[PDB]
């Protein structure tokens, strides 16, 4: 069981780091308007 | 006993770490991503 | 060889791109070694020479007479009451005082006051015309660091090349006694034994014997 | 009297047995009696900044001296003004009792409990005063590094030339001796363990045996 | 942020005054410090920087190998007792069971402190041989300092721009490593214990587990 | 908030013996692991976060 | 230097701008003089010179009440804290010499010492040494002597200085030759002594009205603010609980 949390706390934490640095990689700057 | 548990719910664990190898891969995967994402910063 | 360009340097063949300039082998004992920049200025250079050579000489003296009545205690079974030389000095406190080659007859000094205060007023004296160069008619006309009139009565240095080789072999005796007085230092703070006891040993076991035996003295609690 | 402490002429380190001065020795500022035996100050810009540091040490030495000496001598009749804290290697230790610092033993000054808020204080305030003394400040801008002169001089004393030379002469000098004096502390208090008076007045007791020689064989190794 | 040039910060922020006119911000960790002077003639400025970052690198390499493996120790890597701190582990050879890596008897498994400090001194000599010399027999033409080519396998140091920001981080991070080197060497001597340890027991209480807890146990006993 | 529980009257302590009672807080809780494992704490059932 | 905020048109007056436009400031108060808010609400002030004669007085009253501030709050707080001082309370320092009674100096931090001068010498030195430095101070004329700053003056040091800010021999740390920061300091100097003439008649009227001196109030309000203050010290018994 220790080794299934493992891999869930890895992966848990994969998807979050790579939603925190995905709004930290200048997301205003993503959009089409003028500005 | 007739059985074992990780024995974790409850207890205050930080992060729910009953172990430091959970703390250890967290810290792990995150500085991985962020090395990542800052290696590859100048860039978008 | 031990002078100018092509001389013997500090370390072999990996000296030839890293000599300071200000190192030209003009000197005795310039293997090429200056990596803190010491002695770049001239002038600074010049008195660490100087410094150096003092040094050497008081430690070659120093480095003979460490062993010196440590060795007659060893083998020539010569009694001096303490022949360990880092506990020499507090002789003056027994109650026979300082004997000088263990016999009562020779000096036998109780007064540390009286024997310094004798030192103190010789050397002073000594050192003030060293560093005078001379009295006003007193030899003012020597050499700071080799006088040769009357510290040269048997004339080894005639021929100029013997006399800068005869430097090679000074200076190199000189930082030989240095690196062993340093030894002589640290061994009698790592072991409380004198040279002549901790080779004894060595030499009784080598393998187990030795300074890593003590690396484990001065570890924090 | 100038001549006794500068120009070619001054009191040297060795009296007459100085003849070779280093070249660099010029008998130009405070002290100068000729002593670089290591050649340590042969570049000038090197010179000055020793020059600064020892007139700095100086000074910190003669407070210190000062300050070592000071409440040993007033001590009471029975150790009820300081305890140990009487003994200047063991005054530290005072702010760590349950009546805190009290200064002259009087609890109504300062009192100071917290270490801690004592250093703070002291970073944030030196680190002020010597950022100003580097730099410039309230007290002045464009100063003499060593000698400002100003709001650090409001007695006067210094305004005449002669005047200010002899005073810098003996600053140097006090200093100097302060220095001495401070190393000897230091070492007393390590090869003995006692304060500094009480070392002059167990010498003063018997001069003959209560002396250095009589710890001369505390270091010794087993 | 301007760390080379005439607008480069200083070692006392806007309290830093004029830096020393040999310090023209050509080099990496330029903050105007040399109040001693010490390196004003630039022969042994040269020196002094080299030793610099010869030390730095070093104290880099030995901050993480201080740290690593007591935190490996207290996360379950069987260091037994003295493997785990850094000031133990030197005697970790005279044990019978030997020196492990990483508590696993079957990497290196040494037990010959003679043979080990031979294979260094023939290694470290031969590497600092070729430093001094400034070649090798695959090395020619490079920088004393700042090698590269093999030494820069990743190429990172390849923009100009890039190179001067990466030394600047370098020597920063070295001479932080130094810093704490030298805490570790005082805190080792003062507390006895391991850095980590010391840390554990602060984040335990600092209001009472800081070195003025360790403030009195140096004193001179008369 | 500190100052009035520190030195001025204290605040109600539930759990003071007897059925709870205003009480002066001595040795609060400073300790940086104890403080800051409440906010990491989880908010499920048993743990309840802070 | 920022002389703006305390001198000409647009300098801070005793109301904002909201409350006070700046055709209601009085003509006599146009900001020439350190802390002109442009209060004169009463009208006490007429015309520039006798803003300046009230000035005069002002600035008196403002260096007296300074010292009296420091004097009244040091020696209580110290007594208090425990050094050997009788009298500490400011209004009960003079019965303490009625009948051959002394006082205690504590020059701090080295001591105290026990004054011998009873209060009949104590007066006549006071009045003799308050008459003369008075009657030099409306004269302009002075005996002559000695200064840490200017040194050994003549009798002829005093002419030509203002009556009101004379410097030189006053000045021995100078602190004032910019006329800049002569000015703000000014400023400084006048804002302090109004809050140290506010704080000595809060001393006095506190002391009659609590029976102690202004150490203790402020000790014993900041150790129980809502236990001790004017209106528990005027409700006298506790109170008869509402509940
Ligand atoms: C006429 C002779 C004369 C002599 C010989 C000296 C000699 C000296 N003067 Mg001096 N002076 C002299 C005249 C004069 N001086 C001065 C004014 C000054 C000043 C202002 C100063 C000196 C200083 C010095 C000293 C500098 C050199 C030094 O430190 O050497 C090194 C000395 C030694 C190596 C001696 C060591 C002896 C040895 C027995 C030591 C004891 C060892 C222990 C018993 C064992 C311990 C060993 C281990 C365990 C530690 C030195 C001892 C300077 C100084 O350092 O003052 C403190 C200094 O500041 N002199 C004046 C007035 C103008 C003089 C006038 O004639
Ligand atoms: C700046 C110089 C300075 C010196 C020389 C000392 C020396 C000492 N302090 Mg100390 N302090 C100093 C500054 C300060 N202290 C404190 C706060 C305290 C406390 C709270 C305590 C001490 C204590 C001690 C003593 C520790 C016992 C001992 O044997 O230690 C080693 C010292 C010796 C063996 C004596 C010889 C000293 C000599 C080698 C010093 C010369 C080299 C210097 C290290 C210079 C280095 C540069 C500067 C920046 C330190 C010791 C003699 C303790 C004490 O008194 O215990 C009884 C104690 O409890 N100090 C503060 C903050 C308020 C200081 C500065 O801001
Ligand atoms: C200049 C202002 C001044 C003020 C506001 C007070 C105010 C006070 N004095 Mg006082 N005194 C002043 C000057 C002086 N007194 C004295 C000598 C005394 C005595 C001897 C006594 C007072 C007392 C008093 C108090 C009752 C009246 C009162 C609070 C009385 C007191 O303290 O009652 C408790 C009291 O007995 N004063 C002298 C020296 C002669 C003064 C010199 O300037
Ligand atoms: C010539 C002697 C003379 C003396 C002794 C004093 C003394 C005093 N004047 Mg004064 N003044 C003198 C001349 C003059 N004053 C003024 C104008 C003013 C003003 C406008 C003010 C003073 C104030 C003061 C007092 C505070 C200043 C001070 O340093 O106090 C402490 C005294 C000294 C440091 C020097 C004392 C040493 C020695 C002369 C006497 C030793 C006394 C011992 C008991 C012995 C003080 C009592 C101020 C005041 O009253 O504030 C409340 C104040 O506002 N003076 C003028 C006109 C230009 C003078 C002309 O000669
Ligand atoms: C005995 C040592 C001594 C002497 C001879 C001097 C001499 C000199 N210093 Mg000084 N200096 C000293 C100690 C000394 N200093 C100390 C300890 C410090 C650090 C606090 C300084 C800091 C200092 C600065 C920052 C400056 C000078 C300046 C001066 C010159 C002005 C004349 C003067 O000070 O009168 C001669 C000095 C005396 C007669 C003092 C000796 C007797 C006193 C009363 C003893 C006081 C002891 C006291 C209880 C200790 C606590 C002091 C504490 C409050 C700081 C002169 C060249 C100024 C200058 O060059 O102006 C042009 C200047 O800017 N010095
Ligand atoms: C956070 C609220 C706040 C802020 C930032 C401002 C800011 C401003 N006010 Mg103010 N104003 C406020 C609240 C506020 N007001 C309140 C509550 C009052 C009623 C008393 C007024 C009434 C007022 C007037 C009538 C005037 C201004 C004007 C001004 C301007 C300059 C004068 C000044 O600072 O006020 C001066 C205010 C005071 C001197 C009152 C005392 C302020 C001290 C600092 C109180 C200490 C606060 C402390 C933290 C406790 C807070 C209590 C809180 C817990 C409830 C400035 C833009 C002026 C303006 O715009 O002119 C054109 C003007 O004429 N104010
Ligand atoms: C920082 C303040 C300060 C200092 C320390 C001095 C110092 C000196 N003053 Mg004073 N004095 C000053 C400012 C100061 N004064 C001021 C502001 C005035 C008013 C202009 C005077 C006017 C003056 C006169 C009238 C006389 C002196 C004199 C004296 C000397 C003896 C005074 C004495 O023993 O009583 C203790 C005083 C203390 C301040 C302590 C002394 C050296 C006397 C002198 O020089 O003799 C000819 C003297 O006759 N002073
Ligand atoms: C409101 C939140 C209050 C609680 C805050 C701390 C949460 C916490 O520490 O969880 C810690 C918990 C603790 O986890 C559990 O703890 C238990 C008790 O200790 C047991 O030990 C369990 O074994 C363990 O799994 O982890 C989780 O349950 C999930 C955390 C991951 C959540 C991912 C969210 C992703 C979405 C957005 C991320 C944005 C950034
Ligand atoms: C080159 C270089 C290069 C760059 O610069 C860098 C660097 C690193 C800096 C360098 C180096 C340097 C060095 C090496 C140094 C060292 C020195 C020494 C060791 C000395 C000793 C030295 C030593 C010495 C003198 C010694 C001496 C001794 C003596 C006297 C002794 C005496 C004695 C005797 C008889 C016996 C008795 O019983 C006791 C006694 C009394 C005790
Ligand atoms: C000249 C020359 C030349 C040649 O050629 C070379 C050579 C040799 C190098 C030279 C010489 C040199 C020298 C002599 C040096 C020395 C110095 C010193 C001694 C210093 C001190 C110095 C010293 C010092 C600063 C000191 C200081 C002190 C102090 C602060 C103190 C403090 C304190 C006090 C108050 C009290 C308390 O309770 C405690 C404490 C806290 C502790
Ligand atoms: C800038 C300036 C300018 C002015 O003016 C003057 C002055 C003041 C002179 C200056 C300053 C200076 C300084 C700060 C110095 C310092 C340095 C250091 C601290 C170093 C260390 C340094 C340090 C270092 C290298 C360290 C290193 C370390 C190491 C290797 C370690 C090793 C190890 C390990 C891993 C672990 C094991 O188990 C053991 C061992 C084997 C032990």
């Amino acid at each position: 069981m220790l080794t299934l949390k493992i891999f869930v706390y890895t992966v848990v934490t994969f998807f979050v780091g790579l939603f925190i640095f995905g709004f930290l990689s200048n997301d205003p700057s993503r959009n089409p308007g003028k500005g | 006993l007739v059985d074992d548990r990780m024995n974790g719910d409850g207890t205050g664990l930080p992060f729910g770490v009953n172990d430091g190898i959970l703390g250890w891969v967290i810290a792990g995967t995150l500085g991985t991503i962020w090395a990542i994402y800052f290696v590859s910063q100048k860039d978008l | 060889e031990f002078y100018g360009p092509d001389r013997a340097k500090f370390l072999g063949p990996f000296s030839e791109n890293d000599t300071p300039e200000y190192l030209t082998g003009e000197f005795p004992g310039d293997y090429g070694w200056d990596t803190a920049g010491l002695s770049a200025d001239p002038q600074t250079f010049a008195r660490y020479r100087e410094i150096e050579l003092i040094h050497a000489r008081w430690a070659l003296l120093g480095a003979l007479g460490i062993l010196t009545p440590e060795l007659l205690s060893q083998y020539a079974g010569v009694q001096f009451g303490e022949p360990v030389w880092f506990k020499a000095g507090a002789q003056i406190f027994a109650a026979g005082g300082l004997n000088y080659l263990g016999n009562e007859s020779l000096i036998h000094a109780q007064s540390i006051i009286a024997t310094l205060a004798v030192q103190v007023v010789l050397m002073g004296l000594a050192e003030a015309y060293r560093a005078n160069g001379g009295s006003e008619g007193f030899l003012d006309d020597l050499d700071t660091l080799y006088p040769g009139g009357a510290f040269d009565p048997l004339g080894l240095a005639d021929d100029p090349d013997t006399f800068a080789e005869l430097k090679v072999k000074e200076i190199k005796n000189g930082r030989l006694a240095m690196f062993s007085c340093l030894g002589f230092f640290v061994q009698a703070i790592v072991t409380g034994k004198g040279p002549v006891q901790n080779l004894t040993d060595h030499l009784a076991d080598p393998t187990v014997n030795n300074a890593f035996a003590s690396a484990t003295k001065f570890t924090p609690g | 009297t100038i001549n006794q402490f500068y120009g070619p002429d001054r009191n040297k380190w060795l009296g007459p047995y100085s003849t070779n001065t280093p070249p660099y020795l010029t008998g130009e500022f405070p002290g100068d009696y000729g002593w670089d035996t290591a050649g340590l100050s042969a570049d000038p810009e090197t010179f000055k900044r020793y020059r600064e540091l020892e007139l700095i040490h100086a000074r910190w030495a003669l407070l210190g001296a000062l300050g070592m000496v000071t409440p040993e001598l007033l001590q009471d009749d029975d150790g009820i003004m300081f305890g140990e804290s009487a003994i200047w290697f063991k005054a530290g230790a005072a702010i760590f009792q349950e009546g805190g610092l009290n200064y002259l033993g009087n609890p109504s000054l300062i009192h100071a409990q917290n270490i801690v808020a004592t250093l703070a204080v002291q970073v944030v305030l030196m680190g002020l005063v010597e950022g100003y003394r580097v730099n410039g400040g309230p007290a002045g801008e464009g100063l003499d590094p060593l000698y400002p002169g100003e709001a650090f001089d409001p007695l006067g004393l210094a305004d005449d030339p002669e005047a200010f030379a002899e005073l810098k002469v003996k600053e140097i000098k006090n200093g100097r001796l302060a220095m001495f004096a401070c190393l000897g502390f230091f070492v007393q208090a390590i090869v003995t363990g006692k304060g500094p008076i009480e070392n002059l007045t167990d010498h003063l007791a018997n001069p003959a045996e209560n002396n250095a020689f009589a710890y001369a064989t505390k270091f010794t190794p087993q | 942020s301007a760390w080379y040039g005439p607008d480069r910060p200083l070692f006392l922020g806007s309290l830093s005054g004029e830096p020393p006119s040999y310090l023209t911000g050509e080099f990496p960790g330029d903050y105007g410090w040399d109040t001693a002077g010490l390196s004003a003639d630039p022969t042994t400025f040269a020196r002094y920087r080299t030793i610099e970052l010869i030390h730095a690198r070093w104290a880099l390499l030995g901050a993480l190998g201080i740290i690593t493996p007591e935190l490996l120790a207290k996360n379950g890597v069987p260091f037994s007792e003295d493997g785990a701190i850094w000031f133990k582990a030197g005697a970790e050879i005279f044990k019978e069971g030997g020196l492990n890596y990483l508590g696993n008897e079957n990497l290196i498994h040494a037990q010959s402190i003679l043979a080990t400090l031979a294979v260094q001194v023939i290694v470290m000599g031969a590497a600092e041989g070729f430093r001094a010399n400034g070649e090798a027999p695959g090395v020619e033409g490079l920088d004393p300092l700042y090698p590269g080519g093999p030494f820069d396998p990743l190429g990172l140091a390849d923009d100009p721009e890039a190179f001067a920001e990466l030394k600047v981080k370098e020597i920063k991070n070295g001479r932080l490593a130094m810093f704490s080197c030298l805490g570790f060497f005082v805190q080792a001597i003062v507390t006895g214990k391991g850095p980590i340890q010391n840390l554990q027991d602060h984040l335990a209480d600092p209001g009472v587990n800081n070195a003025f807890a360790s403030a009195t146990k140096f004193v001179p006993t008369p | 908030l500190v100052l009035k529980a520190l030195y001025f009257g204290g605040v109600y302590d539930t759990w003071a013996p007897g059925g709870g009672d205003v009480r002066i807080i001595s040795n609060p809780t400073t300790n940086a692991a104890i403080i800051f494992g409440y906010i990491v704490k989880s908010p499920f059932g048993g743990d309840g976060w802070i | 230097p920022d002389l703006e905020k305390w001198y000409g048109p647009d300098r801070k007056l005793f109301l904002p701008g909201g409350l006070l436009d700046r055709d209601d400031v009085p003509e006599y108060l146009n900001g020439e003089l350190a802390g002109d808010y442009g209060y004169d609400p009463l009208g006490l002030g007429k015309d520039e010179e006798q803003v300046e004669k009230y000035r005069a007085n002002e600035l008196l009253h403002a260096r007296w009440a300074m010292l009296a501030a420091a004097g009244i709050i040091i020696p209580e707080g110290l007594q208090a804290n425990g050094a050997d001082i009788k009298g500490g309370t400011w209004f009960e320092t003079g019965a303490e010499m009625l009948n051959g009674g002394t006082l205690n100096y504590f020059a701090v931090p080295f001591g105290v010492v026990q004054n011998p001068l009873p209060l009949a010498a104590v007066t006549l030195i006071e009045i003799v040494l308050l008459g003369a430095v008075e009657k030099f101070r409306v004269d302009g004329t002075g005996p002559a002597g000695f200064s840490p700053g200017v040194g050994k003056f003549d009798s002829d040091i005093f002419d030509g200085l203002d009556k009101l800010y004379p410097g030189g021999p006053f000045d021995p740390l100078n602190l004032a030759d910019d006329p800049e920061v002569f000015a703000e300091l000014q400023v400084k100097e006048i804002k302090n002594g109004r809050l140290a003439m506010i704080a000595v008649l809060a001393f006095a009227i506190q002391s009659y009205v609590t029976g102690e001196g202004p150490y203790a109030n402020i000790t014993k309000h900041l150790s129980d603010p809502f236990g001790y203050n004017l209106l528990t010290v005027l409700q006298g018994d506790d109170r008869v609980p509402t509940l």
